[PDB]
RNA sequence: CGAUGUCGGCUCGUCGCAUCCUGGGGCUGAAGAAGGUCCCAAGGGUUGGGCUGUUCGCCCAUUAAAGCGGCACGCGAGCUG
RNA sequence: GAAUGCCGGCAUGAGUAACGAUAAAGAGGGUGAGAAUCCCUCUCGCCGUAAGCCCAAGGGUUCCUACGCAAUGGUCGUCAGCGUAGGGUUAGGCGGGACCUAAGGUGAAGCCGAAAGGCGUAGCCGAAGGGCAGCCGGUUAAUAUUCCGGCCCUUCCCGCAGGUGCGAUGGGGGGACGCUCUAGGCUAGGGGGACCGGAGCCAUGGACGAGCCCGGCCAGAAGCGCAGGGUGGGAGGUAGGCAAAUCCGCCUCCCAACAAGCUCUGCGUGGUGGGGAAGCCCGUACGGGUGACAACCCCCCGAAGCCAGGGAGCCAAGAAAAGCCUCUAAGCACAACCUGCGGGAACCCGUACCGCAAACCGACACAGGUGGGCGGGUGCAAGAGCACUCAGGCGCGCGGGAGAACCCUCGCCAAGGAACUCUGCAAGUUGGCCCCGUAACUUCGGGAGAAGGGGUGCUCCCUGGGGUGAUGAGCCCCGGGGAGCCGCAGUGAACAGGCUCUGGCGACUGUUUACCAAAAACACAGCUCUCUGCGAACUCGUAAGAGGAGGUAUAGGGAGCGACGCUUGCCCGGUGCCGGAAGGUCAAGGGGAGGGGUGCAAGCCCCGAACCGAAGCCCCGGUGAACGGCGGCCGUAACUAUAACGGUCCUAAGGUAGCGAAAUUCCUUGUCGGGUAAGUUCCGACCUGCACGAAAAGCGUAACGACCGGAGCGCUGUCUCGGCGAGGGACCCGGUGAAAUUGAACUGGCCGUGAAGAUGCGGCCUACCCGUGGCAGGACGAAAAGACCCCGUGGAGCUUUACUGCAGCC
RNA sequence: GAGCUAGCCCUGGCCAGGGUGAAGCUGGGGUGAGACCCAGUGGAGGCCCGAACCGGUGGGGGAUGCAAACCCCUCGGAUGA
RNA sequence: UGGUUCGUGGAGCCAUGGGGGAAUCUGGGCGGACCACCGCCUAAGGCUAAGUACUCCGGGUGACCGAUAGCGCACCAGUAC
RNA sequence: AAUGACCU
RNA sequence: CGCGGGGUGGAGCAGCCUGGUAGCUCGUCGGGCUCAUAACCCGAAGGUCGUCGGUUCAAAUCCGGCCCCCGCAACCA
RNA sequence: CCGAGGGUAGGGCCCGUGACUGGGGCGAAGUCGUAACAAGGUAGCUGUACCGGAAGGUGCGGCUGGA
RNA sequence: GUGGGAGAGGGUGGUGGAAUUCCCGGAGUAGCGGUGAAAUGCGCAGAUACCGGGAGGAACGCCGAUGGCGAAGGCAGCCACCUGGUCCACCCGUGACGCUGAGGCGCGAAAGCGUGGGGAGCAAACCGGAUUAGAUACCCGGGUAGUCCACGCCCUAAACG
């Protein structure tokens, strides 16, 4: 069947990228969750030019 | 009139459809003056609030002209008569002579070529803009200014009119097309005559589809549904309401008025 | 009750006798024939349909007879639902 | 030592199930330590509206090559989408960005919010939409619309040359638009040819023949030719297009009325360029040479594509902005602008490879999911259907035997033909086209493919229309008539309704429980009730704001009913809602009669009755397509039976029409009648309606239904009652090799006994040791800390005239 | 977290081929003029048959599956809600 | 209304959303309703070290662990997945 | 402000 | 089987709970109006209160045991 | 070739029968009321509509077969 | 044919006043409605009676007749338009063109049906208050369809002279 994970490369930058965690204060604190933990990965890679 | 069908297909044999007649060698509409995108969304910055809305037509706004004191003294030769999607009249189509061309909405026995014009002049014609005042009471009247210079509100559907009752000082007493006996000021414009299209209420839909197209979506009974949805939802197999009919938002919906008492716009009103 | 699947049908059977038939027998208000009634006897047999989820039952057509009951109201790690 | 404990390790089932579609394999020859599995050749099978091809998404090195097989591959592996290394992705013209706008996002001004933040006209951002200049070939092991060849374009900048008032983010025009059906002419694509070109081939009885086989194309500027799209030309007046305008708009006169003229596309033709089979020979994993100085011609079919902004009809009435054209304002008119021609300038990112899949989403080389374009030939009425088949690609990454039970999928059957069974569940019959031929009923459409029938191949003869063509040959579409041949059988294979009768429910097409319910449930047009006068009601939000609606009573919100036909009674006592400037009650507040505590006193501070006080409730009315309700007991007719009639109690009123053992009937298989040999079901009636009933509508209703019930015909493996055969597994051999479960086991029957159902206790009986294929009665078998039931002063969803608050409203 | 699912908004795309034959148009007929009736043309429809395509009706298989919804046969819709 | 031990209590003091609304030393607040008396303070502007809290970081020590422990990480770990 | 058994 | 409501003249109903009096309507009987009947008018009669027990000074009434009448309930399995 | 007839399928008319149901005719002295005929005690009759155990009543219009 | 005449003949548009009902203001009290008699009902929440203003629908007093017009059904305030039948005079024109009429076609009171509009008064059904033995009737108070309009049906009558 379809499941549920449909790649698309603008959604995962629009939905979860740098920029949108950074426009709201619920994201800028999962940056900053993230960073304090050390996570090499702050948002998601999403690839392609 | 009212276009009839066989019943060549079960829901064809209810259906009908308005006669276009009036509609003059003009069906698509005029650039310039009108249209606009017109903004199809059933709901606001969010959330549905009006529900049962969607699908249906795309449509084209058409700008009318619903203050007609711009042009005091200015005649306009009637042009057209166009279908608009966006409202049960029919609009009309004119040319003033200032060059400019406006749509105004469309009265019963308004024929092309006609002269029209707004004013305290004007003669008292269909078709003719007038402050209340200097209009003959008993003349029947529609797109009414509730107060001047503020465009017309009162009786632009099809078929509706009001008529001029009597005055009392700076004010004329109107009937609007609901009954109401209104206290209207003696400065608001409103154009002579009724709106026609009048056989609008003669229009079977006929099938689901036609409900559609015109953007109505499936409204669905209280009954229909469950105790958190609805105050009527559940029981068992059928039920009664076992309340006073309601609202989902529990407001009961068979009597209880709901005009707040207290409108600075009450000393206005004298009717139902 | 950290689970014994619960009606009926099917399939496969098997046992008890307080025997429906068939075999033996006493009495009979047993002429004969056919019955009644009791005692011995389970070795084998104990039909096909209509209605009902039905068990049961009531019919239709037969039959020597169309037996009653137990086996977790036998049998779902066998089926049916 | 136990916690269905936790992490880890190793066992059991077990060489057991399985090895992922039943499209299929066989051989010869290579390479190699090792070949069913790698390479090559011959044969066979499968796909072919794909299982072929080209894009987009996603993936990200999987592409190519060299060297390799530990692991990954469900077996093997010399092979690989795997390991190691190296190579490979070339653009002004393709796509995206130095262009535009959509929803939406963001947001200067502005508004709002304890804070965080929320809105928000302009502007910006935002694309499978608009705009924009490359076509055909050749090359690499791997890239090419990118390199190269030929042919053809577009932007800038600097020049010269020739024109003109040039000139804006501003005015206008244009861009610019639906759906259905469509004309004319073209192109893509395809069929045929005695014609042109071509290596070649006479086979096995015949054929040296208009014999077989292969191929007869592609691009192409100007210039033409043919199709078609856009569009009127003047002159004045002007108050609108938010400054101006010669532009546009409106008005009036002339001239065209036409594509005549300007243009602008498309298609042919075009200088010229390129390509160019079968077969044969070769050595590649593959390509090369020759065939060739290849030929490159004539017909026919022909689009859904092009000319495109074509045409007709319809209602539900069908984006925006830039480019582009034009107008003028500031300015400037040595600038600038247009046209021609020369020289110069033309960046950034993507380009590999997979892409209906072993490279994407499904943990997997997963029988699933994935948008667009091409998708040839022949026949079958047509077609993207079906059968076979070009091109091209596959035989699905375990094989070998055997020929049991059993299961799966499949074929056939005596005689009977639903006796099967909850039910004809399943399977069968029926089946395409043409022509006959069709009932009740009906809303006049339907019902209808009703039902039931006949024809259907091939050959020869005569003959009617068209299309392309000159009015002709052919070539291509539809027909009619007559003879005759073959077989059991002519839509000879594949694709392709069983039918009727009568009820229940819902009018209908539709929708729903993704993953057990597709329905009589939801929706539906349509009917009524009710709210809403516009800053509407209502909804969302603390607000600003937005929806409603750029709507205005023929409109919008809410509620119930649910096409249609005939209809929808009685009760306003209780509850609700609506209407009542009286009255009763009624909080804060007003008012202070009166009293209290202190002070030597002025005073200061407390209570506090009258009386004046809102909504709400009480009270008076209204209203049932508002919540709802719509009786009991006696007696009576000149045979009995029964009761039109009467008495009486009660109510707010005592159920009317129509239906009625019903999707409703307990007693109940009610009692009659019909279908049956027989009918707890079904149909028609009777009414004693336990417990129908009129918008939670009542009684009907043609049509419709993968809905539910009853019946009959046809036809059958459903059955009597099974039988045989087919293939895939099951079994045997080789290869890889799980799982749930598992206190430990040396694990028999009976009659007992025991926590009341024992292999384990007692007595007796039986029984050599160990496997293999099978069957499921048992191990209260496995699986899930029973769903049901109760318990817990456990938890949630829901309700209301439970309590108590809160929003909201008054 | 709306990359699954539900609704809506913006912008594109897709729907082989067959049937039935509404309005209208045109001709003939009828009338005082009509209504209307015949042909012919025309091509409407939550119309019919049936691929793609969207579904999921019944039965069987599958149940440590190919698959945490699949497969075969059969079936509904297929110009429209 | 909050704050204080103070939950409206005899409920003051301190802060304050709403209403009314003074005074400048013979002026004002407070000492738990209130009044008298005796006393204590000087509101409606602001700043001000140190003593105090914490441990990303460095150092020292341990009747603290010794790789199923000790931080999740002694090992290129907030990694693989 | 109702009614008047049957035939004659 | 459980529950709670009910038996009163000839008929239909009151009267009980706050024990001592049994009342309303119809019917029956006698008289009148009428030619007669009914309607109407005037008079009159009529009640072991289902039974059995006793609580009391006294029971239709209060309390127990039976008997018929009606209504409800009979659920999860 | 046609063809009597037999067969199958479907229509058309006609007759008989059917639980039950509708009204009707007729049958000396059963029931309920009083509709009509005298202004029949509400003039009657009437077409239609609604209602009522029953005659009947009422609304609307009409008639003289009433003053 | 020419010239005139009377008419509530028909269709459309417009308009007038009297009265009833409802609303508003004023003034005003203790009852009003109604019947054979009453009661239901309305009324101290300010009724009936009276005045001023407004709204609305329907029907047209006197003229009016024992009258007129029409084929019938039927037609009545006034105004204008469109429009049929008819009477007289003159004897001008045509020249037998005539009468009737199966079927057909058209019209056709009231009630009734469909769609939308309107609804003041009246009023089937319905609810009451009386009357009666009982009243589903007569009488009284309320009251819905309907009565009114547009369009489309229905086709009846003591459609009668
Ligand atoms: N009589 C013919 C038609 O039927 C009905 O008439 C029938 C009945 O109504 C009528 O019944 C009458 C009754 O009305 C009258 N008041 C009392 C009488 N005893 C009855 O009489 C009837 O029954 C008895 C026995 O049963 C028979 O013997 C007698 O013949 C018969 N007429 O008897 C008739 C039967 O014969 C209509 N009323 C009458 O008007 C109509 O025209
Ligand atoms: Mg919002
Ligand atoms: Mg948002
Ligand atoms: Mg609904
Ligand atoms: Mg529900
Ligand atoms: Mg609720
Ligand atoms: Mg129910
Ligand atoms: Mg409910
Ligand atoms: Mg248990
Ligand atoms: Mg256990
Ligand atoms: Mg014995
Ligand atoms: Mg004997
Ligand atoms: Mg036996
Ligand atoms: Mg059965
Ligand atoms: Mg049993
Ligand atoms: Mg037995
Ligand atoms: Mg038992
Ligand atoms: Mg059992
Ligand atoms: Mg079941
Ligand atoms: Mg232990
Ligand atoms: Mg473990
Ligand atoms: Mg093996
Ligand atoms: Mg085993
Ligand atoms: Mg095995
Ligand atoms: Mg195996
Ligand atoms: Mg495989
Ligand atoms: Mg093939
Ligand atoms: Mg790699
Ligand atoms: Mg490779
Ligand atoms: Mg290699
Ligand atoms: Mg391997
Ligand atoms: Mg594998
Ligand atoms: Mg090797
Ligand atoms: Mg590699
Ligand atoms: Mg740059
Ligand atoms: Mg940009
Ligand atoms: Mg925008
Ligand atoms: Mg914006
Ligand atoms: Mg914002
Ligand atoms: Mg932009
Ligand atoms: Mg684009
Ligand atoms: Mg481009
Ligand atoms: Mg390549
Ligand atoms: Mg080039
Ligand atoms: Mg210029
Ligand atoms: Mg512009
Ligand atoms: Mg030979
Ligand atoms: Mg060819
Ligand atoms: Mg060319
Ligand atoms: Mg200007
Ligand atoms: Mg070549
Ligand atoms: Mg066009
Ligand atoms: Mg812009
Ligand atoms: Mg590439
Ligand atoms: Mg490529
Ligand atoms: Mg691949
Ligand atoms: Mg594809
Ligand atoms: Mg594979
Ligand atoms: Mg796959
Ligand atoms: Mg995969
Ligand atoms: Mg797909
Ligand atoms: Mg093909
Ligand atoms: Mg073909
Ligand atoms: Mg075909
Ligand atoms: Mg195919
Ligand atoms: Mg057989
Ligand atoms: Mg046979
Ligand atoms: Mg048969
Ligand atoms: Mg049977
Ligand atoms: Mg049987
Ligand atoms: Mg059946
Ligand atoms: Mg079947
Ligand atoms: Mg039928
Ligand atoms: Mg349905
Ligand atoms: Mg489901
Ligand atoms: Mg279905
Ligand atoms: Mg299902
Ligand atoms: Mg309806
Ligand atoms: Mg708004
Ligand atoms: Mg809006
Ligand atoms: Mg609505
Ligand atoms: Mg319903
Ligand atoms: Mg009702
Ligand atoms: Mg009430
Ligand atoms: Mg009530
Ligand atoms: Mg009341
Ligand atoms: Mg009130
Ligand atoms: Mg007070
Ligand atoms: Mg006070
Ligand atoms: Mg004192
Ligand atoms: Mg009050
Ligand atoms: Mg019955
Ligand atoms: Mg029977
Ligand atoms: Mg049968
Ligand atoms: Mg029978
Ligand atoms: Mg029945
Ligand atoms: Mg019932
Ligand atoms: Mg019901
Ligand atoms: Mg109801
Ligand atoms: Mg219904
Ligand atoms: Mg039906
Ligand atoms: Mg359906
Ligand atoms: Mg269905
Ligand atoms: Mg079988
Ligand atoms: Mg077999
Ligand atoms: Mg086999
Ligand atoms: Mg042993
Ligand atoms: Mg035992
Ligand atoms: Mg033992
Ligand atoms: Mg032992
Ligand atoms: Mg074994
Ligand atoms: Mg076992
Ligand atoms: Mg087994
Ligand atoms: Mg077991
Ligand atoms: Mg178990
Ligand atoms: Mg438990
Ligand atoms: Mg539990
Ligand atoms: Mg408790
Ligand atoms: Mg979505
Ligand atoms: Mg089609
Ligand atoms: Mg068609
Ligand atoms: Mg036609
Ligand atoms: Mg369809
Ligand atoms: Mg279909
Ligand atoms: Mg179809
Ligand atoms: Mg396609
Ligand atoms: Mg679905
Ligand atoms: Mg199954
Ligand atoms: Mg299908
Ligand atoms: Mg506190
Ligand atoms: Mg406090
Ligand atoms: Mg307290
Ligand atoms: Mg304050
Ligand atoms: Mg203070
Ligand atoms: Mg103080
Ligand atoms: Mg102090
Ligand atoms: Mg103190
Ligand atoms: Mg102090
Ligand atoms: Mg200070
Ligand atoms: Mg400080
Ligand atoms: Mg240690
Ligand atoms: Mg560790
Ligand atoms: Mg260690
Ligand atoms: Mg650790
Ligand atoms: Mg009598
Ligand atoms: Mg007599
Ligand atoms: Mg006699
Ligand atoms: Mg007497
Ligand atoms: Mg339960
Ligand atoms: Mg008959
Ligand atoms: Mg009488
Ligand atoms: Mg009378
Ligand atoms: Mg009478
Ligand atoms: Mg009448
Ligand atoms: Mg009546
Ligand atoms: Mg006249
Ligand atoms: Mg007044
Ligand atoms: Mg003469
Ligand atoms: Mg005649
Ligand atoms: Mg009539
Ligand atoms: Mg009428
Ligand atoms: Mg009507
Ligand atoms: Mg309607
Ligand atoms: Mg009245
Ligand atoms: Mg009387
Ligand atoms: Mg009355
Ligand atoms: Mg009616």
């Amino acid at each position: 069947m379809k499941r549920t994970w449909q790649p698309n490369r603008r959604k995962r930058a629009k939905t979860h990228g740098f920029r949108a965690r950074m426009r709201t204060p619920g994201g800028r604190k999962v940056l900053k969750r993230r960073r304090q933990k050390g996570r090499w990965r702050l948002t998601p890679a999403v690839r392609k030019r | 009139a009212v276009k009839k069908f066989k019943p060549y297909t079960p829901s064809r044999r209810f259906m009908t459809v308005a006669d276009f007649s009036e509609i003059t060698k003009t069906e698509p509409e005029k650039s310039l003056v009108k249209p606009l995108k017109k903004t199809g969304g059933r709901n606001n910055q969010g959330r549905i609030t009006v529900r049962f809305r969607g699908g249906g037509h795309k449509r084209l706004y058409r700008i009318i002209d619903f203050k007609r004191w711009d042009k005091v003294g200015i005649p306009a030769k009637v042009a057209a008569i166009e279908y608009d999607p966006n409202r049960s009249a029919r609009i009309a189509l004119l040319h003033y002579v200032d060059g400019e061309k406006r749509y105004i909405i469309a009265p019963d026995g308004l024929q092309v070529g006609q002269q029209v014009v707004a004013g305290p002049d004007a003669p008292i014609q269909v078709g003719n803009a007038l402050p209340l005042r200097f209009i003959p009471v008993g003349t029947v009247v529609h797109a009414v200014e509730l107060e001047p210079k503020k465009g017309a509100k009162l009786a632009r559907a099809a078929g509706t009119s009001a008529q001029i009752q009597g005055r009392e000082g700076d004010y004329v007493i109107l009937r609007l097309p609901s009954g109401e006996l209104r206290k209207v000021h003696g400065e608001c414009y409103a154009t002579v005559g009724a709106v026609g299209n009048a056989d609008h209420k003669n229009i079977v839909l006929g099938k689901a589809g036609r409900s559609r197209w015109l953007g109505r979506r499936p409204h669905v009974r209280g009954a229909a549904m469950n105790p958190v949805d609805h105050p009527h939802g559940g029981g068992e197999g059928r039920a009664p309401r076992g309340r006073p009919p309601a609202s989902p938002w529990g407001w009961q919906t068979k009597g209880l008025k709901t005009r707040k008492r207290r409108k600075p716009s009450s000393r206005f009103i004298i009717a139902r």
